[PDB]
């Protein structure tokens, strides 16, 4: 369990993926040319989880950059850390997915999918001990959602024993590109329920609300939203890339987080909440675990119960104080944890804080309140599906209406399964 | 009330028993079995891996069927558009030629009538006085 | 790469094509001889020869040679190869039946052969952009015939129109309502998206905003070229946000028959005056009836989709703020089955104006494409004029004489009656 | 749609045809020898619609001059512009038609008709894109009426897809040559109803009344009547002869003007009314559209409704002012236009005024009031036919009485069809 | 000769082995390179000797992952061990018993057995095995149970003793540790002769209370565990008088095969940071205090079946007997009715040794009490309750089933630990 292969697909997938590589490169002391110029041994200890060592001291991200359109590839190449990526790892088509899940999953995506698998296969065969794959993508568009889910099932077929992990951006009318976002998102959730081991739900509804309500940004942009995503992704991957005891690899994390196979959708939490254009004690950080304002998925943790939680504290702080505050937070909020999974909160402390901060807290929650996110997508989906609006763009790609009804049923079953465990008592 | 009993004495040790009270009341695995159990677990693990791949093979077949279905629908659309247009162009051709034939037949009938008028003028003229 | 083939049909289609291709040349730095002294997205609209010459991916067709002869002998005579400028001898005499059958059938194979030669030069053809009036015999009848033949040779490949809706101020024929209903009926199942331009709306914009007493086709077509250029700027350039032929269709068309977006454009400022509008100001102008390309009342209807195409000095932050204030407008109503109806595209290249034209150079402009059920008002006006004449069978003998049957008139009108009911049903609450 | 082949038949047809050729030659800058000595490019732009280009820079009218008697053709050859015509295009007989439709249509006319077709075929076959044919003739005599209608059906048989257009002079007791004029006119109307696409009704009753009442000519001559006809013909062919958008060819005009195949008889209007030895404002010109005094057919436009109208304004004037005045004239007179043909009035403005004028207006009207012209012919016809007066003049030429009853029925049906559309509501 | 082979399994087993072997080297005068500048020759039970005069542990370090053992291969004692006794796979058991037992373990078990056989072949009087592992880890639980089974087949009449780490949430690495603990106890029960459980919470609290360590690390815990292990193995590695051979552990502490879990108590644990030396009476009194136990449980709620006192250092029999006489006077010390009330005492003259620079102070005398009490069933009850809470919902069970395990194995393992709880209850009746 050493190497992770990262894949980013479509516009959103490539924007949040480029930002992930730039934050973790800064934390690991790696400059835009792949050269290490840091001053801590902890920075290089597990550098090989995300980076390959190329000719003469340079480190190159084990990342494959995918799109059905070239513009996104060009903008990443032109971006701050664009030159760090392996040039032959950029795989792109010319046609685009036309914001259509069916085109990404069955038509244009199927024509480009073997070129992508040849590049991820080269990265995988080069691994001494491949852990699995991490995919960044949106669910509301065509390439990230349709082609990203096609890639997941193809990768599941060729690497059935590896962990499949996603950072999935959920659409919101508050930051919307296309009218068919609820269809593309429902068709992707159906794929994620069946084929991923861990999915981080990155909700644009929540990111917009943090920027507007807490950061007081009257008009948030994707840059403001992606600054919260990059801090969150740095926080959730902390135990994979620095020395530590807990959840040090994708499978140990899944075993600690996933009590039921379908219940693998995580609600990430982060404190402090910051803007790009610029405090915090241990008790203050631990409190944010139940604060809806600190969640990256638009769900209130107090509306459900945590099945499991991974709490990651970063910076120079007392491990003793963190241990005392984490016990107090659980004991004082016992009604928000299922009593039938004892010791379901695991804590880790890392000396290296995320880029731009001195102290932080990141919560990976498996909460039954995530059903609110799925219900919101489902109500938007049925409002369109009831009138069969825009259906001809999917049936014109060869799809049957039965796929829609099946994806909708699977997603409503997922909601109903979270509700079942939310109401379950220890005394059956 | 304590009975001491010397047990052993050695180079780097000494031992004894101390008795406070006497008691109230006076007084195979096999390699084959292990291998059988390990092989049965391996066959269950291989069976669920094969079921997973069988379902993924069914998804690949469905993917091929949707591509085929879109191709077949485009082909039926082409076939229908082609025969609807051939039918429309031919019906129009028959109609335009029918209108043109009818109006030429009317003009031809006028010519027959004119030679009949000419014949009557001729018998009135000359076959008189 | 991502090519678009333009087909300009009849006088209106050809004259609007003259204005569009003149403007694209100015926007890409292409001289009238095809030479150009990097973006490179213009390759979607221009092919290149071994001598570095840039040639429009376009065919200009007319059944009479007069209008296309001006292209063949004008400023841009070296821009197009002679084989892509196609004309017959006799026009369709304002008769759909002569465009579709009698005269059009004599030249349709030649036009298809030339389009096949342009398609053979495409590595990723997106589809076809067809420019024509609804009123002319060629614009109505030959376009319908061509659309049907394109569906046979290219199946479902995207076909989008720029169609001129008839206006009495500049109308050339009494039978234009007949030519419009027949062409809409025949074309409905073959077209993916049609951008209608009402000549009365452009005529009034020229009088009001540009101070032109009696606007000519030159005044109308230069303004139309500006709108067409805005719709195709996302395809011919690579800006902050792009939208291709496919993205237009997906976001603007909820049902195959409901494919007529309303076009609104701002700002239209006179070359005189000497007085810059903000992103919020030009965005607000898109929801004002005086800036629409089709006369209709969006307050009497509901929005199903809105696509904003910005160009020039425009930043995404300023666009999102403008759309957020539009979302809070009670007077701008959306259908209840539409949770989100906004597709934004931004290009860096400001709107270029023809030297010596009527339009002022502006720092930023926007073209809104909206699917509003209010556009059914334009169909209702046309259908009523059709009914007044058809009740008496007035002028029908001209079509019947060319092989058409009266049953085609009833079917075309019944199809447009179903289209009116489709807009009514689609605007209903769930 | 480029070339028009002109044919002029009989005395009247040749007199108005010679006058048409001299007015349009003057407007196009063409002198009596066919030489162009104009000044404007608009003059030559569409010169090929009416003229062929002969050896050297000369222009020769695409005109065939026909008569069963030689006299009018000798006077045409001797007249102003007589030498412009192609000498081999003069086709004439020696016998005459004795002001008898039957002689022109069936006897003498049939003997000369193949010599005429020889010449029109040569003209028509030489065209790059033939529009069709225009005939000038009277309806009250024998050659123009009888032979002119015979030529129409022969030319139709050979060119069924071309437009057939006529300038037909309707007889009147106010300027009459023969007692049988109502018979010759009814027999010709029967032919025109079935075989022409557009017919301009040039009424001698109206021409005489304009000269007598308005021009104060106590005793008008054919020269006085023909000056009004030449200005009217210059006005109605303006859009065929000069660059423009509207009704630029014979078929586009017919499609805009003719809603029902039989109702193709036009009432021409003209302003200002002048004599041979004599500028109005735009509002004054537009008013004359409803003035019975300005009609070249003796009908009152206020007695019926316009199915369609083509309004042609010539001279240096504001297109904006013409547009405003034409809207006002139809909004203020909405009851005189059929409401079930929307936007039925099409306007055109041409910078070149007709010869002798600075500003003019010409109206090509398809009005239901034209039924007054047909009723007048019909009442004269029945007063003679009821007593079978002069019938042996026609039956002596081989005709049957049945052709008279048929022509009469056809013409009364035409009246009854104009009345039907006049009373029709949109409902 | 009475050779003992040590087997260190998984991270906990390996890291505790580092602490134990570091301490044995200090106690026998063996340098980190295996040399000893030379007491008695009893150290040969734990160390073999090579042709170059080096002393090598009779030990195998095994892990399914290489990281922890790699520190042994490249650290201070890298020359103490031969590379063939440090065995690692590539991928660990991911905190899953089924993964370590059925999937991964199965591919490295023959290699480990081969190495054990090579160490056993160098013994003239092999006593048995001392196995170090955690209950909670996938390797410590799954691989250990698999290894115990094969060891019973290959070495039937040989003793097997365990030093097993009982899970504590303060340092817990996985939510499923109660599952792994019950599964490994069930499969190991019939193959183990005696298991000394060490509760991480008890050692964690002793480090905080007795050593003033705010947040104890594995280095702090293992150095304390190493003292206790050294105290128990002292009479095998030196010429002692009590627990002289491995069979004597079951004879002195285990009257029934299933009830083989003695409670370990140790004193004194003093911080390296002046202090008067504790007397025999003081360290003996500390033996009967719950705060000094290796497992959290209440000996008052149970009965003693056997008690072994292992004194070390400056200790005289007269003072031991006087100390035990006072304890009987003030305390009950209830023994089961079939066993006599009394103690088996052993004094090892070798002084307590501490790691230089560690957290423990050098003391003149220390004592380790090993008592088989029915109160240790409280630790099983706590573990069984956590198992039941999760198992009632089948939480995490899919991870084990996915590796080829059946749900029935969970029921069987839990039923076996329910029988173990009832055995402690029946045995403590009168
Ligand atoms: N905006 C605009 N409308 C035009 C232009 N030319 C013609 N139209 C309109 O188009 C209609 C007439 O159709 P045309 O395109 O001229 O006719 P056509 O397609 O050439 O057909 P035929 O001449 O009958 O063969 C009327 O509504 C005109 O106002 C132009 O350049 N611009
Ligand atoms: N006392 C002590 N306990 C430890 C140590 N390392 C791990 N543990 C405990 O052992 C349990 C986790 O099992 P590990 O031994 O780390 O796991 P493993 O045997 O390597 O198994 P996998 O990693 O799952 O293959 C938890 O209860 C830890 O607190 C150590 O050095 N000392
Ligand atoms: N957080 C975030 N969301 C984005 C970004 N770009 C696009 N999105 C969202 O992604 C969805 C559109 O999908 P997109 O990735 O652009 O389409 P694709 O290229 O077809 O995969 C919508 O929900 C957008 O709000 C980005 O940079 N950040
Ligand atoms: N306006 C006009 N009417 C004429 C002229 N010559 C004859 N007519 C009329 O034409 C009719 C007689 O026909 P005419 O052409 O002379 O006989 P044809 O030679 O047999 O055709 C009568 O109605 C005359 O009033 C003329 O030059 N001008
Ligand atoms: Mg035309
Ligand atoms: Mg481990």
């Amino acid at each position: 369990m050493r190497e992770i292969v990262h894949i980013q697909a479509g516009q959103c997938g490539n924007q949040i993926g480029a930002k992930f590589w730039e934050i973790i490169s800064d934390e690991h002391g790696i400059d835009a040319t792949g050269a290490y110029h840091g001053d801590s041994d902890l920075q290089l200890e597990r550098i090989n989880v995300y980076y390959n060592e190329a000719s003469g001291g340079k480190y190159v991200p084990r990342a494959v950059l995918v799109d059905l359109e070239p513009g996104t590839m060009d903008s990443v190449r032109s971006g701050p850390f664009g030159q760090i990526f392996r040039p032959d790892n950029f795989v792109f088509g010319q046609s685009g997915a036309g914001n259509n899940w069916a085109k990404g999953h069955y038509t244009e995506g199927a024509e480009l999918v073997d070129s992508v698998l040849d590049v991820v296969r080269k990265e995988a065969e080069s691994c001494d001990c491949l852990q699995g794959f991490q995919l960044t993508h949106s669910l509301g568009g065509g390439t990230g959602s349709g082609m990203g889910t096609l890639l997941i099932s193809k990768i599941r077929e060729e690497y059935p024993d590896r962990i499949m992990n996603t950072y999935s951006v959920v659409p919101s009318p508050k930051v919307s590109d296309t009218v068919v976002e609820p269809y593309n998102a429902t068709l992707s959730v159906h794929q994620l329920v069946e084929n991923t081991d861990e999915t981080y739900c990155i909700d644009n509804e929540a990111l917009y609300d943090i920027c507007f309500r807490t950061l007081k940004l009257t008009t948030p942009t994707f840059g403001d939203l992606n600054h919260l995503v990059s801090l969150t992704m740095s926080g959730v991957t902390t135990c994979l890339r620095f020395p530590g005891q807990l959840n040090a690899d994708l499978r140990k994390l899944a075993v600690n987080m996933v009590p039921f196979p379908r219940l693998h959708f995580f609600m990430p939490g982060f404190a402090p909440l910051t803007s790009r254009g610029s405090a915090l004690t241990v008790p203050e950080l631990t409190q944010q675990m139940f604060d809806a304002k600190n969640m990256m998925a638009a769900c209130d943790p107090r509306h459900g119960r945590y099945l499991t939680v991974a709490a990651i504290f970063r910076g120079r702080m007392s491990m003793k104080e963190v241990d005392e505050q984490m016990l107090n937070i659980q004991n004082k909020n016992s009604s928000y944890f299922v009593e039938w999974i004892p010791n379901n909160v695991k804590t880790a402390v890392c000396d290296i804080p995320p880029r731009g901060l001195k102290m932080s807290a990141t919560f990976i929650g498996n909460s039954t309140a995530i059903q609110e996110l799925f219900k919101r997508i489902s109500e938007q989906f049925t409002a369109m599906f009831r009138r069969k609006a825009f259906l001809h763009w999917y049936t014109g790609e060869g799809m049957d209406e039965m796929e829609f009804t099946e994806a909708e049923s699977n997603m409503n079953d997922l909601v109903s399964e979270y509700q079942q465990y939310q109401e379950a008592t220890a005394d059956e | 009330d304590m009975e001491v009993i010397e047990l052993n004495k050695a180079t780097s040790g000494q031992s004894w028993e101390v008795i406070l009270k006497p008691p109230s009341f006076d007084g195979d695995p096999s390699l084959e079995e292990i291998q059988k159990k390990l092989e049965a677990a391996e066959e269950r693990r291989k069976y669920q891996e094969a079921e997973l791949l069988k379902h993924l093979a069914e998804k690949r077949e469905h993917e091929r069927e949707v591509i085929q279905k879109a191709i077949e629908e485009n082909n039926n659309f082409i076939k229908m558009a082609k025969e609807k247009l051939a039918q429309k162009m031919e019906s129009n051709k028959e109609n335009r030629e029918a209108h043109l034939a009818a109006m030429l037949e009317r003009l031809q009938e006028k010519d027959k009538h004119a030679e009949e008028v000419r014949k009557n003028k001729e018998l009135k003229e000359e076959a008189s006085r | 790469m991502r090519e678009c083939i333009s087909i300009h049909v009849g006088q209106a289609g050809v004259q609007i094509g003259n204005a569009c291709w003149e403007l694209y040349c100015l926007e890409h730095g292409i001289q009238p001889d095809g030479q150009m002294p990097g973006d490179d997205s213009f390759n979607t609209f221009f092919s290149e020869t071994g001598a570095g010459k840039h040639v429009p991916r376009a065919v200009f067709v007319d059944l009479e040679p007069t209008v296309v002869d001006e292209v063949r002998t004008g400023t841009y005579r070296q821009l197009f190869h002679p084989e892509q400028l196609i004309t017959g001898k006799e026009d369709a005499a304002n008769n759909y039946a002569r465009g579709h059958y009698t005269i059009g059938k004599e030249i349709v194979d030649l036009v298809l052969d030339r389009i096949r030669k342009l398609a053979d030069q495409c590595t990723g053809l997106q589809g076809f952009l067809i420019f024509h009036s609804f009123g002319g015999g060629t614009g109505s009848g030959f376009t319908s015939l061509l659309m049907e033949r394109l569906s046979v040779d290219y199946g479902k490949k995207s076909k989008l129109e720029f169609a001129i809706y008839p206006a009495p101020q500049v109308s050339t024929a009494v039978v234009e309502p007949y030519n419009s209903i027949l062409t809409t009926h025949t074309t409905l199942e073959h077209s993916d998206c049609a951008f209608m331009v009402d000549n009365e709306a452009i005529y009034d914009i020229c009088r009001r905003n540009l101070d032109i007493e009696r606007p000519t086709y030159t005044n109308l077509n230069r303004l139309i070229g500006q709108i067409v250029s805005s719709i195709t700027a996302s395809l011919r350039f690579d800006g902050a946000l792009n939208v291709d032929l496919t993205e237009f269709q997906t976001n603007l068309v909820p049902y195959p028959r409901i494919h007529f977006p309303l076009v609104t454009y701002a700002p239209v400022i006179s070359a005189e005056k000497a007085y810059q509008l903000s992103v919020a100001e030009i965005t607000n102008a898109c929801f004002e009836p005086a800036n629409q390309m089709v006369k209709c009342d969006p307050r009497h209807g509901k929005y199903m989709a809105c696509c904003m195409l910005y160009r020039g000095d425009v930043v995404p932050k300023d666009v999102n703020a403008a759309i957020a204030t539009i979302k809070t407008k009670r007077t701008i109503q959306f259908v209840d089955w539409c949770p989100t109806g906004f597709k934004v595209g931004i290009n860096y290249q400001p709107p270029t104006v023809v030297p010596g034209g009527d339009l002022a150079k502006v720092q930023r402009a926007v073209c809104m494409l909206s699917n509003t059920t209010a556009i059914a008002e334009a169909w209702a006006r046309l259908d009523h004029k059709f009914d007044l004449m058809y009740a008496k069978r007035a002028f029908v003998h001209w079509y019947v004489g060319e092989g058409m049957e009266e049953g085609e008139f009833s079917e075309a009108r019944e199809d447009l009656a179903a289209l009116e009911k489709d807009y009514e049903e689609v605007g209903m609450d769930s």
